[PDB]
C-alpha cells in the first residue's frame, strides 16, 4: 500500500523545485546587476 | 421485379429487363439469409466453405448490383458495392474458374476517382492489384483510367478526349462515367488559363474545353463568375483573401512582428 | 556535379564549328 | 569429447545471464542490460555454429522448464535427433547456490524464478531458428506459444525490452515463409499477425517503452506498403507515438524511409524529400547497413526526378555502389533532353530490375516529367520565345499540344510565366529583384529556430550521465 | 467482415437488417478502426435518432473507436450510453482504462460539490455517467477481497 502513499508525496519535491529553479534565474539576474557595479 | 424463389436468378432476370429501381427492392432480403450463415462476406477464418453454398452465386449478385447502381448515377451505393467486392477476387488463392473474371468492374471505381480529382485513392489501388504487369499494364481492357492519368499529367488534352470517344468499351459500362468525367476534364483545363493567365479570349477558350456551341461558352462563364467587359472577358479573382482565419501564415501584419519577438523570448524562456 | 561528367554533349566537336569558317565570308 | 563441448558453452551462457540477472533485481538498471543485449545477438550467433547445437540442450535442464521441455524436443525432431545423454537431469549446475537458482525453494514453489527465466528462454529459441533457417511447422508452432504467454505475463519497464526483439522474428519468419511458397494457410496466418500488432501496441503505449514502440511501428508500416492501403497508414502516422529520445539511430532511419514512400504517391514531395535525406544521415555507413543504404539511395533519385529537379551525376560516379545505380542513370539523361523514344527504350530493358523494388510504377509518372522538365529548361534560358520554336526542338505534335502542356505547370508555380495568344509568344514573368521583398524573410525566421532546435536536445544530455558520475566515490 | 461498406448502409430502411450488419462489425472494431473512422460521424448521428433501436450494440462500436483515437473522456460516454453491453467484470486493457479515467474525473468533481452538499453521492448533482462505473468498480473490488484499491479509491 506504500505505492499509493508515496505517490503523492513525491509531487511536493516537484512543486518546490519547479519554482526554485526559476528563483535561481532571478538570483542570477541580480548577480549580473552586481557584476556591473564591480566593474 | 422478382421472378423465381432464388434471389440470384430474380436479380439477373430483372437486370436485363430494365427497371433498376426495383432491383434494389430485393437487396434487403439478400443480406438477411447471407449474414446468418456469414455468406455475405468471406470469413477470415476457415469455415470449410469457399465455392459451396451461396458463395458461388454471391459474386454474381454484387456484380450486377454494381452495374445497377452505375446506371442510376448513385455515388453512395457505387462505393458500397465496391467495398463489398473488396474481399472477393482476393481469397480462394489465385484460382477458382476465371480467377478475377471481369476486370473492368473494378476499374469503374478507378475511373470515377479521376472525375473527382482524387489522386490519393486512385494510385492506392494500383498496388492493391495482384498482377501489376498483367491485369494492369499488359491488359488491353481497363485502359481508360490508367492511360488517361498519363495523358493528363503529360498535358495533352487532345488525345485524352479520344479515350472517351474513339474507345469501343465506353458504350455500356464506361458510358455512365464518361460524361461525368468529361465535365472534370473541361474544369481542369479551364483553370490552367484562369488563375495565372489574366485576360480570357472569346473564340479560343471555346476550343480549349471542346465546346460545340458558342452559347455553351457563356453558360460556363456565369457559373465560374467571370467579369465581362466590351468584346472581352477578364478575370479579377486572381487575388485571394478571407478563407476563414489565418494566423502566423501568408503575410501577416501585427502577428508577423511578434513571430520574431517570440524567438528572442524563446531563448530566454529556456534559461528560465 | 550535375550535367557535367559522363553525360557530356556528343556535339560541338568538329563538323559543327568547321562550317562556321565559311559563314564569315558569306556575309 | 562431446561432454566437454556441452559444458563449455553453457558456462559462458550463464556468465552472460548472471550479469543481467542481478541488474534487473535491484531498483531499475534496465538501461544497462539494453547495451549488453546488443552484443548478445552477435555473440550468440557465432557461438551457435561452434560446439554443434548441444549448448541449448543442457541449458534447459539447468533451470526450470515451464513450457520448454517439449519445445526443445520438437526443435530437435526436425533435425533427426542424435541422442547422447539426452535423458533430462544429466547436467546439474545449480548445486544449491543463491545465484544458481536454489533448487529446494524453487521446486517447492515458494518463490517464482520463472519470470526472468521463461522470457529469456524464448529469446535463445528464436536465435537458432533464424541461424539454421528452419521453416514450415517450426515457424507456426512457436508463434502459437510466445504470443499467448506475453499476454499472461505482466511486463515491467525492464521486461518490455525482452519481447521487443521477439516481434522482429515473428514478422521476419512469416515473410520468408510467404515468399518461399504461397498457399491458403499463408494468407490466413498473416491475418492473425496483423491482429496481434494492434492489441499489444496499446499496452506498449501505457508503459511508454521507447525501444518497443520503435520496433513495432517499423514492422507495422512495412505491412501497410505490402497491401497498398493508404487509409490505414495515413491515420496511423497522425498519432505520432514514436519517441525520438532513446531510440537507436538504426531504428530512426527505418522510420524516415517509410514516410518518403507514403508521401510520394500523395503528390507532395516537399516533406518526402526531407525524409529520404534524414534516413541516410541517421543510418550508419558500415557494411551491415549497406542493405538499407542501397534501397534508400535508389528512392532518393526517384523523388528528385518526380519533382522536376535532376539529381547530381556525382552520386552515380564517386559512390562505390554505382553498379546497381546504372538503370537510374539512363533515366537521368532522358528527362533532360526530352527525348520520347529514349525513355520508352530505357524502361523496357531494365523493367526486370525495376520490378524487384516496385519502382517501375513510379516510372510511369516519369513519362510526363520528361516533357515537364524539358519545358522548364527552355523557359528559364529563353524569356520571350515563340510558339512554334518549342515544337521544332523537342519534336512535339502540334502547336495546340504544347500550349496545353505549358499551362499545366503554371498551376503549381513551376515555370512562372505567361502565354500571350494575341502576340503569339510566351514570356517569362520572373524579373527576380525579390531581395527587397519579404519572401527570404520567411526562411530567415525558420532558420532562427532551427539553430535553437539542437540547443534544447543537448544541454539536458550533459547532466544525464553526471548523476552516477558524482554518486560514485572518487580517489 | 469489413465494416467500411456496412456503416454506409445504415442510412437505408429495414432497421432489422441493420441488426445483422452490426454483428459482423464487432469483430473488426479493434482492427479496422483506423480505416472505418471516416464513417464514425454516421455512428454518432444514429444514437440521437429516435427510430434507431440498435444504439445498444452501436454504443460498443463507438466506444472502441474514440478510445483508440486517443480520447479517454469520450470512451466513458459511449460505453455507458447503452448501460447494457458494457461489462466491467471483463478483464481487458480497454475496460480498465475507462474505469480509471471515469474515477479520475470523478475525484475532480467530488472535491468541489462537497462544499455545497455532502449528500451529492446519493443525489443527481453528479451526472450518473461518472457514478455508474465508479459504483460498479467498488463492488468488483469487494468481491475480489482486495481492500487496497477499494478503500484507496473510496477516499
Amino acid at each position: 500500500y506504500f505505492k499509493l502513499k508515496k505517490l503523492e508525496k513525491e509531487y511536493e519535491l516537484l512543486t518546490l523545485q519547479e519554482d526554485y529553479i526559476k528563483d535561481e534565474q532571478r538570483h542570477l539576474k541580480r548577480e549580473l546587476k552586481r557584476a556591473q557595479e564591480e566593474v | 421485379m422478382p421472378s423465381l424463389a432464388e434471389l440470384t436468378k430474380s436479380l439477373s432476370i430483372a437486370f436485363e429487363n430494365g427497371d433498376y429501381a426495383a432491383c434494389e427492392k430485393l437487396l434487403p432480403p439478400i443480406k438477411i439469409e447471407l449474414i446468418k450463415n456469414n455468406l455475405l462476406i468471406p470469413d477470415l477464418s476457415i469455415q470449410n466453405d469457399i465455392y459451396l453454398n451461396d458463395l458461388m452465386i454471391t459474386k454474381r449478385i454484387l456484380e450486377v448490383g454494381a452495374l445497377a447502381s452505375i446506371q442510376t448515377f448513385n455515388f453512395d451505393s457505387f462505393e458500397n458495392y465496391f467495398n463489398q467486392l473488396k474481399p472477393y477476387y482476393f481469397s480462394n488463392n489465385h484460382k477458382l474458374s476465371e480467377s478475377d473474371k471481369k476486370s473492368k468492374l473494378i476499374s469503374l471505381y478507378l475511373l470515377n476517382l479521376l472525375s473527382q480529382n482524387n489522386t490519393t485513392k486512385f494510385h492506392s489501388e494500383l498496388q492493391y492489384l495482384d498482377k501489376h504487369i498483367k491485369n494492369l499494364e499488359d491488359d488491353s481492357l481497363l485502359s481508360y483510367p490508367i492511360k488517361l492519368d498519363r495523358w493528363l499529367m503529360e498535358g495533352s488534352y487532345q488525345k485524352a478526349w479520344d479515350l472517351l470517344q474513339s474507345g469501343s468499351q465506353n458504350i455500356s459500362e464506361f458510358d455512365s462515367f464518361t460524361d461525368i468525367l468529361k465535365s472534370a476534364i473541361r474544369d481542369e483545363i479551364a483553370k490552367n488559363t484562369e488563375l495565372s493567365y489574366d485576360f480570357l479570349p472569346l473564340s479560343n477558350i471555346k476550343a480549349l474545353l471542346f465546346f460545340n456551341n458558342e452559347k455553351e461558352t457563356e453558360k460556363f462563364a456565369l457559373e465560374r463568375n467571370w467579369p465581362i467587359v466590351n468584346s472581352k472577358v477578364y478575370f479579377n479573382n486572381q487575388s485571394k483573401e478571407k478563407a476563414d482565419y489565418e494566423d502566423e501564415m501568408m503575410h501577416e501584419e501585427d502577428q508577423k512582428t511578434n513571430i520574431i519577438e517570440k524567438a528572442m523570448d524563446y531563448a530566454i524562456s529556456i534559461e528560465n | 556535379e550535375n550535367w557535367d561528367d559522363v553525360e557530356v554533349d556528343d556535339d560541338f566537336t568538329n563538323e559543327l564549328k568547321a562550317e562556321l569558317d565559311r559563314y564569315k565570308r558569306e556575309n | 569429447l562431446h561432454h566437454s563441448e556441452k559444458k563449455y558453452a553453457e558456462e559462458d551462457q550463464v556468465q552472460e545471464l548472471l550479469k543481467v540477472l542481478n541488474e534487473i533485481s535491484k531498483t531499475t538498471l534496465t538501461l544497462d542490460p539494453r547495451y549488453i543485449w546488443r552484443s548478445l545477438k552477435d555473440l550468440s550467433s557465432l557461438r551457435n555454429q561452434e560446439l554443434l547445437n548441444a549448448e541449448t540442450l543442457c541449458f534447459t535442464v539447468n533451470v526450470l522448464y515451464p513450457d520448454s521441455s517439449s519445445f526443445k524436443k520438437n526443435l530437435l525432431k526436425f533435425i533427426t535427433s542424435n541422442h547422447k545423454s539426452s535423458v533430462p537431469g544429466s547436467a546439474e549446475l545449480r548445486n544449491s547456490y543463491p545465484a544458481s537458482f536454489y533448487s529446494v525453494n524453487t521446486e517447492k514453489k515458494t518463490i517464482e524464478v520463472t519470470a526472468e527465466i521463461n522470457c529469456f528462454m524464448h529469446l535463445l529459441v528464436q536465435l537458432f531458428l533464424w541461424d539454421s533457417k528452419e521453416l514450415e511447422q517450426l515457424v507456426e508452432f512457436n508463434r502459437k506459444v510466445v504470443i499467448p504467454n506475453l499476454l499472461c505475463y505482466y511486463n515491467l519497464r525492464s521486461l518490455n525490452l525482452i519481447n521487443a526483439k521477439l516481434w522482429f522474428y515473428i514478422y521476419l519468419s512469416h515473410e520468408t515463409l510467404a515468399r518461399s511458397s504461397e498457399e491458403i494457410n499463408s494468407d490466413n496466418q498473416n491475418i492473425i499477425l496483423r491482429s496481434t500488432m494492434m492489441k499489444f501496441l496499446k499496452i506498449a503505449s501505457l508503459k511508454h517503452d521507447n525501444e518497443t514502440k520503435a520496433m513495432l511501428i517499423n514492422l507495422i508500416l512495412r505491412d501497410f506498403l505490402n497491401n497498398g492501403e493508404v487509409d490505414s497508414a495515413s491515420d496511423f502516422i497522425s498519432k505520432l507515438e514514436y519517441p525520438h529520445t532513446d531510440v537507436s539511430s538504426s531504428l530512426e532511419a527505418r522510420y524516415f524511409f517509410y514516410l518518403s514512400k507514403i508521401n510520394a504517391i500523395q503528390l507532395d514531395y516537399s516533406t518526402a524529400n526531407e525524409y529520404i535525406i534524414a534516413a541516410i544521415r541517421k543510418a550508419p555507413h558500415n557494411s551491415k547497413s549497406l542493405g538499407f543504404l542501397q534501397q534508400s539511395n535508389k528512392l532518393h533519385c526517384c523523388i528528385q526526378l518526380l519533382m522536376g529537379d535532376i539529381p547530381e551525376l556525382s552520386f552515380f560516379h564517386q559512390s562505390n555502389m554505382q553498379k546497381s545505380l546504372l538503370p537510374y542513370y539512363h533515366l537521368t539523361k532522358a528527362v533532360k533532353l526530352g527525348d520520347l523514344k529514349k525513355f520508352t527504350s530505357t524502361i523496357t530493358k531494365y523493367k526486370q530490375l525495376l520490378l524487384k523494388d516496385d519502382t517501375y510504377q513510379l516510372c510511369v509518372r516519369l513519362r510526363s516529367n520528361v516533357i515537364k522538365t524539358g519545358i522548364r529548361i527552355i523557359s528559364l534560358t529563353y524569356k520571350k520565345i515563340s510558339l512554334r520554336d518549342i515544337c521544332l526542338k523537342l519534336n512535339l505534335d502540334s502547336e495546340q499540344t504544347v500550349e496545353y502542356m505549358v499551362s499545366r505547370a503554371i498551376r503549381d508555380g513551376v515555370i512562372e510565366a505567361k502565354i500571350n495568344h494575341e502576340d503569339g509568344f510566351i514570356e517569362t514573368t520572373e524579373l527576380l529583384n525579390i531581395y527587397d521583398s519579404e519572401d527570404p524573410q520567411q526562411v530567415f525566421d525558420e532558420r532562427i529556430k532551427f539553430a535553437n532546435q539542437l540547443h534544447d536536445e543537448y544541454l539536458v544530455s550533459m547532466r544525464y550521465p553526471e548523476d552516477k558520475k558524482t554518486q560514485q566515490n572518487e580517489k | 467482415t469489413t465494416a467500411a461498406p456496412l456503416l454506409a448502409l445504415l442510412r437505408e430502411n429495414q432497421d432489422s437488417v441493420k441488426t445483422y450488419a452490426l454483428e459482423s462489425i464487432n469483430n473488426v472494431v479493434d482492427q479496422l478502426w483506423s480505416e472505418i473512422s471516416n464513417e464514425l460521424p454516421d455512428i454518432e448521428a444514429l444514437y440521437d435518432d429516435d427510430t434507431f433501436s440498435d444504439r445498444e450494440m452501436a454504443a460498443l462500436i463507438a466506444s472502441k473507436v474514440y478510445y483508440n483515437l486517443g480520447e479517454y473522456e469520450s470512451a466513458v460516454k459511449y460505453a455507458l450510453a447503452a448501460k447494457d453491453r458494457f461489462d466491467i467484470d471483463e478483464k481487458s486493457q480497454f475496460v480498465e482504462t475507462i474505469v480509471s479515467k471515469s474515477i479520475e474525473m470523478y475525484v475532480q468533481e467530488a472535491s468541489k460539490q462537497y462544499t455545497k452538499d455532502e449528500q451529492f453521492y446519493t443525489k443527481d448533482i453528479i451526472d450518473p455517467k461518472l457514478t455508474s462505473i465508479f459504483e460498479r468498480m467498488i463492488e468488483k473490488c469487494l468481491k475480489a477481497s482486495e481492500l487496497k484499491l477499494a478503500l484507496g479509491i473510496a477516499l
